[PDB]
């Protein structure tokens, strides 16, 4: 019939006594580093199931043979670190002769290399059987223990070079088993009151900024304002992207002598101004998304035709190509301090990418519908991803999983923003309400209404205090954090308002279309 | 062309590869068939 | 509904039954909602509000769906009841006959700043200022000591800009007027200097009625 | 207590052969329907002097979606009329026009495709980008647009004449 | 006897080079030399003539056991290539 | 005309108060060709059915085969999640500083002249 | 950059904080032998190791799935006793026993017939070697969100007219019923320590070997 | 055995290398075919009176959806 | 006002019961393989009377299909000609002339012995050192199949490959390239 809410949580709880559940949200990184190292080794098995589970009588000497003829010729500088990796190897393979107990394959592979203190050597010479070692009460208590090398990232990526090579993998079980390696890369009461008063703000503190659009053709799809302010992006819907100028400089474009725009026929020879105008034309269909790196330096915007294409500022040209998603891409977003960055696509999944790969890294799958929004935390480790299903979520952009589910919307949602202090979260679509989630307690303590219309975008003030929600009615509204918690209401002399955002100084942009 | 509450079915969708196994989990047609057997025929 | 169905079964050569019409209008009406929910998506997100005709197009495309044809922009195909389309015209009058390659179509971005002269702000009015205003004139600078650490930290963290007025006169009261004097403007500079520390407050368009007066100080 | 103007902006200062052919075709009309009504009452080598020869040139005039299609709607039906036709219906032509744009548009972005593809790569399969997107396409190269050319044109032009010419012979002989 | 490239000017084009340089802009090209759209222009021409000269015959063997195109000429030009267009007459 | 109300009450329905006279007739044509390919596709398996009449398990098989091709959805909910599973033991790369956000390696990127042309 | 390096120094201040003092079965356990083995005799022999046998065979000898594999021409077994005979050479489970990760073919079988061994979602698996006498393997598979995904849809199949809404609330209960704790620190110096603590766990390979 | 993946490279281009993981994924492009095809036949098996027979005849019939002609008896 | 708007059907409810691989052996299945999988398919449906031409038309529509796969791949990558249409048959050298040469346009008009033939085709277009292209990799099955969509209509089984394709991809990063250099400075 109909499904109640109480027999819900019973199943819950059946559930976790089913699965002994009858047994923490705390913001301290000590412990939570703390139980990530205990975790991160805690069975680890990475080729336990694939390991080489063969006879070879004959492969410990022939392989590690090997070893002393590459590693000892030819190479001084990668060779301090890896030197002294030599001399456990052959102790650890020789507990793992103990441990299947040859006749003479033992004794050959001692006598043959006795050269690569003392006294461990001499022990492991005078016992054969596996009941000796246990006796020994030294090296019982050697193989249940690790031998740690802390060695430079370069000194490994030389050792993970030579494992791939033919004849290394019963070497290679020695290193996942017995080896962990490390890698490094007077009152004075009228001061209290003041103190009490001036904290508390009807701030006043709009200083509202328009960017204005004159009579064009009816298209544009955003335009983003660089954190310096020293550069205005716009995409338009012809596969156009223009660059503007806000500081007056008049920059000059330097050659590249490899064009991505231009055929270049055959009948043509290698042969090697102004300003307030210049189109980047690199896209085929729409371009949805723009943003910048925070420092001027580049341009990404996804488009429609299942591409993320990188603008480079020092050539001004097409420099990097994404073929990820093979679908429509919705939203684009950078990460802060320029690390990463991700996408959705219409595969109803986001996909973390970086700067150095082609291909996208991490997965993120669980959702009903294409993702329309997505975002980073500001200490870039969380991830939120928005879509039509009436839901965010939470994701995390080291290990990939979901660890809260928000419910509540009405409809799609079409803004998302984090707060600056990483606390807050917001949310808002086309149910005309704005939504403010906490990201401990997971419940909604706020229904602010006041748009009448789609909001378009969500941006915090610095101080965490003061947020502004552009919506498509032609009102800016900014509300009070810190329908009655607003500060001021802008009327809209303009067709719509595309994007508002704070850098410093309570300084308002708001862009729109005249 | 018509309009109600109900939600109109067609009954005829695009019936991806996927077949129910322990009412939650789902294969891809295939790489499940001996193993079910093993487990089946064994535990029950 | 399901007579639809059945008139344009007959043009096809063929009748239907009347326990089949339905199944089919059923599934007709799926399609077309489904087209247009795919439709919306394509619509609601660039910046628009507007059915186009290249909207539904983009997405029978994507949908692996033939793209109807033949169909253009403008408003036309009226009905008076009947579909007829037997407009013969000559296309020997319409290839030269009025042509204009003329697009006119540019883009310009200026800019301008609101306010939200003397917008209400200026004049203090709010019963928040004055008080304040004689403490730090009057108890902040000049003879007492062991203050100026307290008031300027606490002037450093709120911004609370918009008023304009008092900065400006004790600048111009501290520097065209106690030039000749000292145990003032050495003070004056300490808290000036920090409220260019201060990342909350846009001194960006008052340069030229602060750096005239900077420069009076270095001046002899 | 006053001040001077306080806002700071930067205000940038701004604010042959076919027509010839169809004139033909009516000649033959003109003398079709005479005749008609009589019957019941009895060294060149490419110079490399020029900006031509190079990429060199003025780049072509914007246009908006309402100007282009109009411009399609005309190049449509100059070019039928050619084909021998006089009257044709208006969504005929607008399916045709819409085919051709949905082909133009197929042809420009597999051309984009395989412009961006050879950009990373260095290597080319066929020696011009131009000749291999005929090749997806159904074109077998670009030496067949001549034999196209001087076959559909020049041939249609020196026979369409020849009939024009025998017409008027049979007009002189007539009257 | 004589090269492509004069041979490429004895062409007259029909369709305006503002045309065809805008479904360059559209697919992201510069489309501002005169050389290389000429054969789009030539190549749509040459699929819209195909379609008109199958169109002509079809209309010239209508009944006979002024020239009016129909969609009786149209649907069986256009299958083909692959093109299937279906209007109802009425309603 | 009773088709274009309808058809704007579906557009209603669907959040949309402003659109084109043009897209209605549209959807007409397109319901129009839908059917009309789908009978055609009843008739060759009725005539493959070797019955005079046209059963209407027929237009079930004939309705099955169109949605099978012609008709494009991603795998919702478990072929996703799967890649996300394959996926997730790919480690993440360290973080070296050095000057912020570098690029990928030469080769891997839009900058390569071609062979056969050159100075 | 200056910024990145602060955050680089704290973490690795952090990382060295956790590392050298530390700061009812799953958490309670695992906080007692850090307690217990974690003073050193100063010597370079580190004590992190797995050593999963001590912590609860050796010391509870609780139930634990046997995984038998046979080299050589004939594959792999599993028991519950009651052998079964699969050969090798299959995508099926060298895969899902390739990292931690519990594969879903136990977890149909864990939910009817059996009732013995449940470790708030984990098992531990033990993997017999005869031919490298039988070596003792004991590791942690870790359940994925496939689980709890899939977890619902045996609670839908019910056939009590469950709705989309009812579902998603049933999603984010069970999904906050087994969360995880978060960081809610705004410094970029996590990203150091949580990159740090996953690379060394998977630093092995991903396409080459 | 007998034309494993190489002889067909041959057969079509004599000079033609293919990487070490290109060649699984086209076994299961075949696979999936094969499953695609025979799940197809058998739906038509059961269609001709409830159930017949996997008839060669009716596989003709349904590779018009993969533009493709046995050059079988038929 | 949020209630009329439709929610779409999901496919994963319809499924079919289950009551009771040629992938990792390196093999195209051959007539013995393939009918253990036909019979075991068919007694879920209840078919009887197995029969052999049915197995050699799938197994002949499978090589079809691959030799498809490897065409539009090559195709992709090589040049080639057309004979009277669409027929390809070179798939091979250079002999296809630049079509900007005037000696190549008389050529083209044009149409012991035998040798200096194959030098009009083989010597009179290309490069002094012709470079061979790199072998497929997992990057140009992926465009290959992006751009002509027609080997494979149905969406079950193009679908389900694409995105297994992209998890594929794969190419050194910078700090490979250093260990490539290293040991190319330790031959020389």
């Amino acid at each position: 019939k109909r499904v109640r809410t109480e027999q819900i949580q019973m199943a819950v709880s059946c559930y976790l006594k089913r699965r002994q559940y009858v047994d923490r949200l705390s913001q301290t990184a000590e412990e939570m580093a703390a139980n990530l190292t205990v975790q991160s080794e805690s069975g680890c098995a990475n080729i336990v199931s694939a390991a080489p589970c063969q006879a070879e009588p004959q492969q410990y000497e022939v392989q590690f043979g090997r070893l002393r003829n590459f590693l000892t010729d030819s190479d001084s500088q990668h060779s301090h670190e890896v030197m002294p990796l030599l001399y456990p190897l052959f102790v650890y393979l020789h507990l793992n002769l103990v441990q299947n107990s040859p006749k003479s394959t033992v004794e050959s592979f001692y006598s043959r290399f006795h050269g690569m203190q003392k006294d461990v050597i001499e022990q492991l010479q005078t016992t054969q059987t596996i009941q000796d070692i246990l006796s020994n009460f030294k090296l019982r208590a050697f193989l249940d223990n690790k031998y740690v090398v802390r060695l430079q990232e370069d000194s490994y990526n030389y050792l993970i070079r030579y494992l791939q090579s033919d004849n290394n993998t019963a070497l290679c079980k020695v290193l996942t088993l017995h080896i962990h390696l490390d890698v490094q890369p007077n009152e004075a009461a009228l001061e209290v009151l003041q103190e009490s008063i001036k904290r508390v703000k009807p701030p006043s503190l709009t200083t509202i900024c328009f960017y204005a659009f004159y009579n064009t053709e009816q298209l544009l799809n955003t335009a983003e304002i660089s954190p310096d302010s020293k550069l205005l992006a716009a995409g338009f819907d012809n596969s156009c992207i223009k660059l503007w100028s806000l500081r007056s400089k008049k920059l000059k474009s330097e050659p590249h002598q490899v064009d991505v725009s231009r055929i270049h026929l055959a009948c043509d020879i290698l042969e090697e101004a102004g300003t307030e105008m210049k189109i980047l034309r690199g896209h085929c269909g729409p371009v949805y998304s723009t943003r910048f790196l925070a420092d001027s330096s580049g341009l990404l915007s996804c488009s429609e035709d299942m591409s993320i294409r990188y603008w480079d500022l020092g050539s001004f040209t097409n420099t990097v190509l994404y073929q990820g998603h093979a679908y429509p891409v919705w939203d684009l977003d950078i990460s802060p301090y320029s690390l990463y960055f991700a996408s959705g696509s219409h595969d109803r999944t986001a996909r973390l990418w970086s700067f150095d790969r082609t291909y996208p890294l991490r997965i993120y799958a669980g959702h009903l519908a294409d993702v329309d929004c997505v975002k980073f935390h500001p200490n870039s480790n969380y991830l939120a991803t928005g879509s039509t299903d009436k839901t965010v979520r939470l994701w995390s952009a080291q290990q990939g999983n979901s660890v809260r589910l928000f419910t509540g919307h009405r409809g799609p949602v079409l803004s998302l923003a984090f707060s600056p202090n990483g606390k807050y979260l917001a949310s808002a679509g086309e149910d005309q309400r704005l939504k403010l989630w906490d990201l401990a307690s997971g419940t909604l303590y706020k229904e602010l209404r006041g748009h009448t219309d789609n909001i378009t975008s969500l941006t915090f003030s610095p101080d965490s205090g003061l947020i502004a929600s552009a919506s498509m009615d032609n009102s800016v509204r900014v509300w009070d954090i810190r329908s009655s918690e607003l500060v001021g209401v802008y009327t809209g002399q303009m067709s719509n308002v595309l994007s508002v955002q704070f850098m410093a100084c309570n300084l308002l942009l708001v862009t729109g279309i005249t | 062309c018509h309009y109600s509450g109900h939600h109109p079915q067609p009954a005829s969708f695009c019936t991806f590869g996927s077949r129910q196994i322990g009412r939650g989990y789902y294969v891809f047609d295939s790489r499940w068939n001996r193993l079910r057997c093993a487990l089946n025929l064994m535990v029950e | 509904p399901r007579e639809s169905v059945r008139l344009m079964a007959e043009s096809t050569g063929l009748e239907l039954s009347d326990e089949v019409a339905a199944l089919l209008a059923e599934d007709v009406c799926y399609r077309l909602r489904e087209a247009t929910q795919n439709s919306s998506q394509f619509m609601k997100h660039t910046k628009r509000r507007k059915l186009t005709v290249e909207d539904f197009n983009r997405a029978l495309r994507w949908s692996s769906v033939e793209a109807v044809c033949g169909y253009g922009s403008q408003e036309a195909l009226p009905m008076r009841p009947y579909f007829p389309e037997d407009r013969e015209v000559n296309l020997v009058e319409l290839a030269l006959a009025t042509n204009i390659p003329k697009g006119c179509a540019e883009t310009a971005v200026r800019v301008h700043v609101s306010y939200l002269s003397v917008p209400s702000a200026v004049s203090s009015l709010t019963d928040d200022l004055l008080k304040y205003y004689h403490q730090v004139t009057r108890a902040v600078l000049g003879d007492d000591p062991q203050l100026m650490k307290v008031a300027l930290q606490d002037l450093q963290t709120n911004s609370k800009i918009g008023a304009l007025l008092p900065y400006f006169v004790y600048v111009v009261s501290g520097v065209k007027s106690v030039s000749h004097d000292l145990e003032q403007l050495h003070r004056l500079l300490q808290v000036a200097r920090s409220l260019f520390r201060n990342p909350h407050l846009c001194l960006g368009p008052y340069v030229r009625c602060l750096v005239g007066s900077v420069l009076y100080c270095v001046l002899e | 207590s006053q001040t001077n103007r306080s806002s700071f902006d930067l205000l940038p200062r701004e604010f042959s052969l076919t027509i010839h052919t169809i004139q033909l075709i009516q000649h033959n009309r003109r003398l079709r329907n005479l005749i008609a009504t009589a019957q019941a009452q009895n060294i060149r080598h490419s110079d490399p002097e020029s900006d031509f020869y190079r990429g060199k040139g003025e780049p072509v005039t914007e246009l908006s979606w309402h100007s282009c299609r109009q411009l399609l709607y005309q190049a449509v039906a100059t070019i039928l009329a050619h084909a021998g036709f006089d009257c044709a219906n208006e969504s005929v032509l607008e399916t045709l026009t819409d085919v051709a744009h949905e082909y133009c548009l197929k042809f420009t972005k597999l051309l984009r495709f395989a412009v961006d593809r050879e950009a990373r790569l260095g290597q080319t399969p066929f020696p011009d980008v131009m000749e291999q997107v005929f090749h997806e396409v159904g074109i077998g190269s670009v030496l067949s647009l001549q034999k196209f050319w001087q076959h559909r044109i020049k041939d249609y032009h020196s026979y369409m004449l020849q009939i024009s010419k025998q017409l008027s012979e049979e007009y002189e002989r007539i009257v | 006897l004589v090269d492509f490239l004069m041979q490429l000017e004895d062409y007259t084009p029909t369709i305006p080079d503002a045309v065809t340089g805008y479904y360059l802009n559209r697919a992201g090209f510069e489309a501002s030399d005169p050389r290389i759209i000429r054969l789009i222009s030539l190549a749509a021409q040459k699929f819209i003539s195909d379609i008109a000269n199958d169109a002509l015959q079809h209309c010239k063997m209508k009944g006979t056991a002024k020239y009016t195109l129909t969609m009786e000429d149209l649907t069986p030009a256009l299958s083909e290539y692959g093109i299937n267009v279906k209007k109802p007459h009425y309603f | 005309p009773k088709d274009a109300q309808m058809m704007a009450q579906i557009l209603k329905d669907m959040g949309i108060t402003e659109y084109e006279p043009r897209v209605i007739n549209q959807m007409l044509e397109f319901a129009f060709r839908y059917v009309t390919t789908i009978l055609d596709d009843a008739k060759i398996y009725s005539s493959h059915a070797k019955k005079a009449t046209v059963d209407a398990d027929d237009v079930r098989l004939a309705i099955q085969c169109r949605a099978d091709q012609s008709f494009t959805s991603p795998p919702p909910r478990d072929f996703l999640l799967d890649i996300a599973r394959q996926r997730n033991q790919t480690p993440l790369p360290l973080i070296k500083p050095y000057s912020g956000p570098r690029l990928p390696p030469d080769r891997y990127c839009l900058t390569a002249p071609n062979y056969r042309l050159k100075s | 950059q200056q910024a990145l390096e602060l955050a680089l120094d704290r973490a690795e201040y952090v990382i060295e904080s956790a590392r050298q003092r530390p700061p009812s079965v799953f958490q309670k356990l695992y906080d007692l032998y850090i307690e217990e083995c974690e003073k050193e005799p100063e010597v370079k022999k580190l004590r992190r190791n797995v050593n999963l046998l001590e912590k609860l065979v050796m010391q509870e000898t609780l139930s634990c799935l046997v995984v038998n594999l046979y080299p050589g021409n004939e594959g792999y077994s599993l028991m519950l006793s009651e052998t079964i005979r699969l050969p090798y050479e299959e995508g099926e489970l060298l895969e899902y026993l390739d990292a931690e990760e519990l594969p879903p073919i136990l977890v149909d079988l864990l939910e009817k017939s059996q009732v013995n061994i449940f470790h708030c979602g984990c098992v531990i698996a033990e993997i017999r070697d005869y031919r490298q006498g039988y070596q003792s393997r004991h590791i942690l598979l870790r359940p994925t969100m496939q689980t709890l995904i899939c977890d619902v849809h045996s609670i839908t199949s019910d056939n009590h007219k469950w709705t989309q809404e009812d579902k998603l609330l049933l999603e984010s209960q069970l999904i906050l019923a087994t969360a995880e704790p978060l960081c809610l620190d705004p410094s970029i110096a996590v990203t150091c320590t949580a990159n740090r603590l996953l690379y060394n766990k998977q630093k092995m390979n991903t396409r080459p070997m | 055995t007998k034309k494993k993946l190489q002889d067909l490279v041959r057969e079509v281009d004599p000079n033609e290398q293919l990487d070490e993981d290109v060649e699984e994924m086209l076994l299961q492009i075949a696979d999936d075919f094969i499953e695609s095809v025979v799940t197809a036949a058998c739906q038509l098996a059961r269609h001709r009176k409830s159930s017949t027979l996997e008839v060669k005849d009716v596989q003709l019939h349904l590779e018009r959806q993969w533009n493709m002609w046995i050059p079988g008896f038929g | 006002k949020f209630d009329h708007r439709f929610q779409p059907q999901n496919p994963l409810s319809g499924a079919q019961q289950f009551v009771a691989l040629c992938s990792h052996t390196m093999m195209l299945p051959t007539r013995g393989q393939l009918e253990g999988r036909m019979i075991v398919t068919a007694y879920e449906h209840g078919l009887d009377n197995v029969t052999e031409e049915a197995v050699s038309a799938v197994v002949y529509a499978v090589e079809n299909h691959l030799k498809d796969i490897l065409t539009s791949v090559v195709s992709r990558r090589k040049a080639y000609r057309l004979r009277d249409g669409h027929f390809k048959y070179a798939f091979g050298s250079n002999v296809t002339p630049q079509p900007y040469l005037k000696n190549s346009v008389v050529a083209y008009n044009n149409l012991d012995d035998a040798e200096q033939q194959a030098a009009l085709l083989l010597a009179c277009s290309g490069d002094t050192l012709p470079a061979s292209l790199p072998p497929v990799n997992m990057y140009d099955l992926f465009e290959a199949l992006q751009v002509h969509r027609e080997v494979i209509p149905t969406h079950t089984v193009y679908a389900l490959n694409i995105e297994r394709i992209i998890t594929k991809l794969w190419h050194p990063n910078h700090e490979e390239l250093q260990q490539d250099k290293v040991h190319r400075q330790r031959l020389a």
